[PDB]
């Protein structure tokens, strides 16, 4: 359980940074190629 | 959306993809029967 408890949190400051901001700024112009990207590397990062 | 569209894509086609994995498996196997050891 210790090790689920941390590893889940830092998997998860991800998202908890807040400085998801210059990404986004990007994110307004992201084409569909970028969110297919960006959809893989989510499932990448939860496998790591 | 278009994330949603993925899912149901990869959803789908989870089965196909495990049985392909396995055929690729059995072709790269084969191919490392011709495998020669040098010097």
């Amino acid at each position: 359980l210790f090790a689920l408890r941390y590893n889940i949190l830092t998997l998860m400051r991800m998202l908890s940074l807040k400085s998801l901001k210059k990404q986004m700024k990007k994110v307004k112009k992201m084409t569909v190629k970028d969110m297919v990207t960006a959809f893989f590397s989510s499932y990448w990062s939860i496998f790591m | 959306a278009y994330q949603q569209k993925l899912l149901n894509y990869f959803a789908r086609n989870f089965y196909n993809m495990r049985m392909l994995a396995l055929f690729v498996a059995f072709a790269i196997n084969f191919i490392l029967l011709f495998y020669k050891v040098s010097t």
